[PDB]
């Protein structure tokens, strides 16, 4: 999942998006897109989770 | 034979541990914090660690 998080990150960036919002099901989903939850240091993204 | 073990402080073997003591019905304590795995239908632990 770590490389689908940068593919993840580039379609986002592709779709020029300011504003999304993750969903996961349990805490492991976190681990599983940590890469992509690192997002605002690099570029303009806001992100949120429930 | 004990009445219970104490568990070694990280999670790797803690889950090997955990599976041993409810598989054979002696109570397991634990000190370090697992990553709780959110169905394992163990009931033999406690973890005195803030949660």
């Amino acid at each position: 999942f770590s490389s689908l998080s940068r593919a993840i990150l580039d379609l986002v960036q592709f779709f020029k998006w300011k504003t999304v919002t993750v969903v996961y099901d349990d805490s492991t989903g976190l681990i599983r897109l940590q890469e992509l939850i690192k997002a605002p240091s690099r570029y303009n993204l806001r992100l949120k989770i429930r | 034979g004990v009445a219970a073990i104490l568990g070694p402080s990280h999670s790797s073997s803690a889950n090997a541990v955990q599976s041993i003591c409810n598989a054979l019905g002696v109570p397991h304590i634990q000190t370090r914090w697992k990553h709780q795995v959110s169905d394992n239908k163990d009931s033999f632990y406690v973890s005195l660690y803030p949660d």
